[PDB]
């Protein structure tokens, strides 16, 4: 089958720009496009992500989307510039310039159906499409609005299929905007209710991970966006190569969606150490849980241990024994009795592909569906409110056609999330 | 993303020269022009770049300077608008009787600018407060510019009529009369003090004897990592309605303070030692300030921080974390926070003949806050002293300016200020 | 068989000046007129366009007709000066000036002798003539004028041959003259009781697709009469060579005209893709009927989505599986249902000719009569009448003998035809 | 495809030595007719090729500035027709007396010359309506030419007795008795007011003290891209019918404005990027226009759009798109389009010796318009004011010309401008 992959947003397609880089080195796609890989199983499922052109070209099943002139021509400009088509590259009129409104209601949606023709042609050159992937920030005003704008539009277009999106949440400490909360309270009112799946990936998280255990000295954006390409291969990775347990984006949503709206989750990858501690590593099974079921290795900030899980997916990577799996999987449900929540008698899904990352030789990612991240939305709700009791800055907004009464009902629905994952936390 | 610069009077002019100085060494373009950035300079097909500026002065002189002086050669001559008779220190006069005598040539050259423009973004209005041809002329000029692009961003970087020494002694007038076109036309508002930045120069760069030249560097380089800095392709690259979006919470409230906190010596490029969160630190002390306004005694509303070369974003956000943990300064308590980042890859410009040494990084700051309020209050006084009397009232009279348009022109400065009052107080 | 090409006017000489480099490379032609290709089957059917003069010297069945010398000088002076014939270049008194009825009514028809004189010697060099050919303009005066002029006299001598044209049609935004609509309405008028298939082309139509698919930074005429003569080719390409399905201009008007008067027709043509943009081409049947069935990519200014398709040709060129065809061509009409007219049960008529186009893989072109082409003429016919509610620039044609009447039968005429179409539109 | 140019009293063949030598210098022709065209030049075996012109001038004087003049040796001495008395702006006596005398001559010429002309296209008649060699002796040789060329293009280049300043004061009635001859027996006419010039050379060229000879060569330069461009072979070679045929709408209306979009000074020449639409949309800016009258007090009845060098079809397109959008300027209502666009390939033709700075490209604008109507109303009341006093009278009387004549004259131009009323009001 195969998988659209739309970015949305500079954030969003600095993310994507390094995904590409990752699975086209884990398919052997060289700068070209053209395939010089050592495996047969790189070619068994290429087609997800790859159209075959004449000559054996491989091109990105991609459609890169921006309202900011500049940051797409420093796509263009990078190694991917010759992998990437170029009638995939979307963009016109200046940027929102962090303006949800001017992302979702006005100048984007402007340029909605020149992203829409090129789904349409992505679509037919499908032999069977399975869903969407959308990698944006959620707040960021373009990729948020641009995001939640064409996810809308996407879903009437194929309401059947799997809307998966990764979006980088509005971080405590780590800003670059006073509207984050407006941007990403109109997102998620929206984001909700037309999605299937959505992760959320602080970049605070991020930077402390970066240093915490991979010790570096300066932590790049390019750094941050590397740890969350990881994890976004690995929850698609199992569609592409053999494996004991197989998975996939239905699967994991059958068994991480309980309650049809809590489907936003944490994620997490193993191996996580330094280049210098990297000697020190066992690199067992054992090993690898101790990690993804450390709170300080999950890419969200809120800490999972204030909350529940009410379900967690653990996808490995590489030969390894089930019964090994099963056993630790067994051990942390006990360890952590209070942790899980007991409405679940497994609490954990498994998947076990047989491919590790080239260069390791075993790894695997993590998929929390915990309570914590109500901690999240309500920090969030909270900077609204406080905005919101003055209008602070409702005049860009205003301006574009935007209302008092959406970012009120907005904010409403954005309580009803956060109680419905309270509902189910003691 | 181009824009159109906007020269007036003297100030504006001179102003202006240093600008483009920097612009032309950021890019390596000759006083002819030449190249050996297209959003300052028209491409020219020859490689004869040309400045995208209108120079007004109802008296050529120190336009007549540029068309001797250099760089002659790189502005267009259809640029460099000129009249016969000055405004002469009259808001009236450069209103009514003389400036609009070359409106409407201005705004021809504007619009031939403005068709050659494609993605344009908007304006940068250079004028003082104190001279009629800066402080009128500009009033007129918005007020027309404002109706033809309404959609475009309109920002003016003013000389504010400095609290504890001035040159003109009916500035008060023309200051107040300006006010109330500037708050209604423009769409962010600069204000800068000579005398702030002569006390810089003293404190900073250590210079005993500080002139224009030197001064409107500064002002210049601010202006350049304001905007140019955007358009060399950063990490963070914050539109100029992007600073809009996050300096300005209201309908009003255009007036931020810009600040530059790399201001140093040669000496002291030896023996210093910046970095992010020095750097960062300086411009939040009550020194840098550019303006007479102590940040201390009000509220901050919104900062943004630009930085330039050498610097990452880990650093960055902790320098802002060591300064919400300061505490020492306060913000405004209904916006959680105020801080926005912008980031550049390209070093800062440096001045061959300047003082400002050269440095690996730079970082500007553009603040919003209730204590800059203050600053007007000192003016009201002024004002309100001579207009009590109505000194010199006759010099306005005699162009026909209404008596109650300086009580109205009052009235919508008191109204600012009470809107500031009203953000820190409020919660 | 063989087939007579005329052209008439600047505009009509310029393409098919163009046309005649295209076809003459086709078929291995040089520019002595001295065959030196590579197949044998060029020379199968060389005849229908050439006749082979002593030393074989291929030599256009073409007649060269223009009333402005200089033009013609021009010819002459190009690389075909070597090909075609000195007697078939007719050209006397100066021209009409955008003068319809110069062209048509008065000093054209002066010379009218003096063309068919060669067309009866043309001929009688044949073996057997299956009908013509005309190139021009629809409101340049002369190509115009002499165009519906020579239709007439050439009818009247072979009624049962196949009167063809392709004429290029006054664009809404792409203009030169302010009497295009006198020209053109005279012009049609006689052009649709004389012609058994017309084709209309929009200059404005074509400015936009050799931008937006080819990205030329400078659009010339020379590029634009280069994408009319690929289609030109396409028309007939099936006679000059094998495939699995043949086609014709009979068959073609035998499947495309249900309603003796409806034979006006939408040219396109496949592959449309700049030269940075061709190596992410698929080059797959799926792939081509995309484009051809694009509204961007029609050569008519008018968008088929605003009416419906009576009946659709679409002639394929190079090796390529039947089935493959088919299925898309089922895709198509069950993709828009809406779009075909459900009066007809099969609404394409498919071709498929063994030779791709020299330097092509696989190609193949498009011929649309779809009720949407009726907008065109509503246009025209409103610019017409504004003018005419003011009898403007009238003195024109009175001074040639014109009067009143003519023009508003021409424009009772062509109500008719646009009712026709919305006759058979719902 | 060859015509035939005419020159009358002094300034005909002033603006004549001004075509010639543009000619000259487009063709590489000597001025003794060598060639190191032949629509200007009849063919000559030893390839002095000699210019198909006539010369009148009742008073020898300009005629022998070109008889001991450059050129003496390009113009054939048969061609310089010349008289003993001089008209002395009285239309009456270059009507009759006067210029009857040598008309009979100046037909023979024409006569020869048309000949041996093949394929004539039809006459450039330059002359004025000040002096009566121009304006009377015109009328006479144009109802003469009229009868013996019905079939021929009639065009009339004529220099518009300026409503700000003019020369002698009988010019009101040498134009009104001009103006019923001229609608009458021409096929399309042009009216250049020398003022409007003086004008454009002080704000494009840049020049505080213009003259005749730089005023003729920009007359000149205009008639060359009006008529010698098309004889160079471009992309679209738009013919004198067919220029009749799309800007002209009726019997009458044949004023069309003929306007020059390139013009610039050598200074200008290196800061100034020009293209296709710059100066497309420079040509409908009312400086421009070659006459006192400012189209946006009036509509568009046609526009005719001739390009030179470097152009293409696609920018003009985009142009004129442009220009439609604008919407500033306004069009008659029911014209549904009016605009058409000759191409050249030819660049602009350069004077060595002039200013007209080199260009890649030109562009001239051929404009039928309603607004130039209003220029006929300011020489009726100059007329009528002199005709109520009957100053001046007794110079035509003495002649013989019939005082109803000149009431006669009026009524004519007064028809003319009540149709382009109907024009635009009409819909
Ligand atoms: C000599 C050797 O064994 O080097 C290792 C290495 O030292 C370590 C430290 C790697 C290294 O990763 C990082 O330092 C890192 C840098 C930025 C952000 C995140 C991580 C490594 O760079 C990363 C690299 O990862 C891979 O090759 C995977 O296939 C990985 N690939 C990429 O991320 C990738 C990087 C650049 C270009 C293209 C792809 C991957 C993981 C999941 C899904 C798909 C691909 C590996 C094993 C190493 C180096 C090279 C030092 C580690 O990371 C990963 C993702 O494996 C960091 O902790 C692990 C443990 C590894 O042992
Ligand atoms: C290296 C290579 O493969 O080059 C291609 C090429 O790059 C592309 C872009 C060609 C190119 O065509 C154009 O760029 C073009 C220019 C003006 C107007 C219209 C088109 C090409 O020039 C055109 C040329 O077409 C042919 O050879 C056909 O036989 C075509 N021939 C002509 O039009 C022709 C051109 C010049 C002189 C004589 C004939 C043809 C098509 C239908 C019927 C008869 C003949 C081809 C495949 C190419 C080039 C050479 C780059 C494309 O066009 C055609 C008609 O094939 C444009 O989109 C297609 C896709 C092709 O891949
Ligand atoms: N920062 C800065 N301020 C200046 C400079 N030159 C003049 N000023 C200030 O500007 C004030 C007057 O402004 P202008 O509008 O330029 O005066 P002007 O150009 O002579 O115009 P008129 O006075 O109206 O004729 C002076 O009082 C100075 O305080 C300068 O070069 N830099
Ligand atoms: N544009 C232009 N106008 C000129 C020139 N010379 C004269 N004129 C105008 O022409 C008017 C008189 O026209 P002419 O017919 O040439 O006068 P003339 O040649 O002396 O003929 P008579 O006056 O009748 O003897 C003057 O008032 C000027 O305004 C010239 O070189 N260029
Ligand atoms: N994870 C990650 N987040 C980023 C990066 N760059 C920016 N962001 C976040 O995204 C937000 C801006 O989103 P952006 O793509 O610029 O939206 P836009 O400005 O409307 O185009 C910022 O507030 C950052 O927190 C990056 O490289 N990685
Ligand atoms: N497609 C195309 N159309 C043209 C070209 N040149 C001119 N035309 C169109 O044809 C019209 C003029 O026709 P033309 O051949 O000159 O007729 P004529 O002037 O009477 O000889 C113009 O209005 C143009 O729209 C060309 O090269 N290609
Ligand atoms: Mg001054
Ligand atoms: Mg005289």
């Amino acid at each position: 089958r195969e998988i659209v992959h739309i970015q949305a947003g500079q954030c969003g397609n600095q993310i994507g720009a390094k995904f590409w880089e990752v699975i086209s080195d884990e398919h052997g796609i060289d700068p070209t496009g053209s395939y010089h890989g050592d495996s047969d199983l790189q070619l068994e499922r290429i087609n997800v992500y790859y159209n075959e052109a004449a000559g054996n070209k491989y091109v990105p099943r991609a459609i890169l989307v921006d309202l900011e002139p500049g940051t797409m021509d420093s796509v263009r400009s990078g190694p991917f510039g010759q992998i990437f088509r170029p009638d995939n590259f979307v963009f016109g009129q200046s940027g929102a310039g962090n303006n949800w409104a001017k992302g979702h209601y006005t100048e984007g949606a402007e340029l909605v159906d020149s992203v829409l023709d090129v789904v349409r042609k992505e679509s037919e050159s499908c032999d069977c499409l399975q869903g969407f992937q959308l990698t944006h920030s959620l707040g960021g005003g373009t990729g948020s609005g641009m995001g939640t704008l064409l996810i809308s539009k996407i879903r009437e277009e194929y309401p059947d299929r799997i809307m998966n999106t990764f979006s980088v949440v509005p971080s405590p400490k780590v800003s670059d905007t006073v509207v984050e909360p407006y941007n990403a309270t109109l997102s998620v009112h929206q984001l909700v209710e037309n999605t299937d799946e959505t992760y959320c990936i602080d970049n605070e998280a991020l930077y402390d991970i970066c240093f915490r255990t991979l010790k570096l000295t300066t932590p790049t954006y390019g750094d941050l966006n590397h740890l969350v390409s990881a994890t976004m291969s690995g929850v698609t990775t199992c569609l592409r190569f053999p494996g004991q347990l197989n998975a996939d984006l239905r699967k994991l949503a059958v068994n991480m969606v309980p309650f049809p709206r809590l489907h936003f989750f944490m994620p997490g990858f193993a191996p996580l150490t330094s280049r210098g501690s990297q000697q020190y590593r066992a690199l067992t099974v054992p090993e690898l849980t101790q990690q993804m079921f450390d709170a300080k290795n999950m890419m969200a900030a809120c800490d999972p241990r204030h909350g529940r899980y009410l379900t967690v997916a653990a996808v490995f990577r590489g030969r390894m024994s089930m019964k090994e799996v099963d056993e630790q999987m067994l051990n942390v449900q006990n360890k952590n009795s209070s942790y899980f929540v007991e409405w679940i008698p497994n609490n954990v899904k498994t998947a076990v592909c047989d491919i590790p990352p080239r260069g390791l030789k075993m790894s695997a990612t993590f998929i929390g569906n915990s309570t914590a991240i109500q901690e999240l939305f309500k920090r969030i709700s909270e900077q609204f409110t406080a905005m919101f009791r003055r209008k602070a800055f409702l005049h860009w907004y205003t301006g574009e056609g935007m209302d008092e009464m959406e970012f009120t009902e907005a904010e409403s629905n954005m309580n009803d999330l956060v109680s419905e994952y309270q509902q189910y936390q003691d | 993303r181009e824009c159109i610069s906007i020269h007036v009077g003297q100030a504006g002019v001179q102003i202006g020269n240093a600008c483009w100085e920097l612009y032309c060494l950021e890019h390596g373009i000759q006083p002819d022009g030449q190249m050996p950035f297209n959003t300052f300079f028209s491409e020219t097909g020859a490689g004869k770049h040309v400045p995208r500026a209108v120079f007004v002065d109802l008296e050529p002189t120190v336009i007549d300077e540029v068309r001797t002086g250099t760089y002659r050669q790189l502005f267009h001559p259809e640029q460099l608008i000129t009249g016969k008779e000055d405004a002469a220190n009259n808001y009236a006069r450069g209103h009514y009787t003389i400036g609009k005598e070359i409106i409407d040539l201005v705004l021809d050259r504007i619009r031939k600018l403005a068709d050659q423009c494609t993605g344009l973004q908007g304006f940068s209005v250079f004028h003082s407060f104190g001279g009629g041809t800066g402080s009128g002329f500009t009033s007129l000029l918005m007020e027309r510019l404002s109706v033809d692009y309404g959609k475009k961003s309109k920002l003016e970087f003013s000389i504010y009529p400095a609290p504890q020494v001035s040159t003109a002694v009916v500035e008060p007038y023309n200051s107040i009369l300006t006010t109330h076109t500037t708050l209604e036309h423009s769409d962010c508002a600069f204000m800068v003090d000579n005398e702030a930045i002569y006390d810089i120069c003293r404190r900073n760069l250590d210079i005993e004897r500080p002139t224009y030249t030197n001064l409107n560097r500064l002002i210049g380089q601010i202006v350049s990592s304001i905007t140019a800095s955007l358009r060399f392709d950063g990490a963070l690259n914050v539109d100029l309605t992007e600073f809009q979006t996050n300096l300005v919470p209201y309908p009003r409230g255009h007036f931020p303070l810009a600040t530059y906190a790399p201001v140093i010596s040669a000496e002291k490029a030896y023996h210093e030692q910046l970095s992010v969160a020095e750097i960062t630190n300086a411009c939040f002390e009550p020194a840098n300030q550019m303006v007479k306004c102590d940040p201390r005694h009000g509220k901050y509303m919104a900062c943004c921080l630009l930085y330039r070369g050498d610097v990452v974003p880990k650093d960055v956000n902790a320098a802002i974390a060591t300064i919400k943990t300061k505490r020492t300064i306060q913000f405004v308590d209904w916006c959680p926070t105020g801080f926005k980042v912008g980031i550049n890859y390209e070093p800062p410009t440096v001045v061959p003949g300047g003082d400002l040494a050269k440095v690996q990084r730079a970082v500007c700051m553009l603040s919003n806050t209730t204590a800059i309020a203050e600053a007007w209050a000192r003016l009201d006084h002024k004002f309100d002293l001579m207009y009590a009397k109505r000194a010199f009232v006759h010099w306005y009279v005699g162009e026909g300016m209404e008596e109650g348009e300086f009580s109205e022109a009052r009235e919508d400065m008191a109204a600012l200020e009470k809107d500031y009052e009203e953000v820190g107080v409020d919660s």
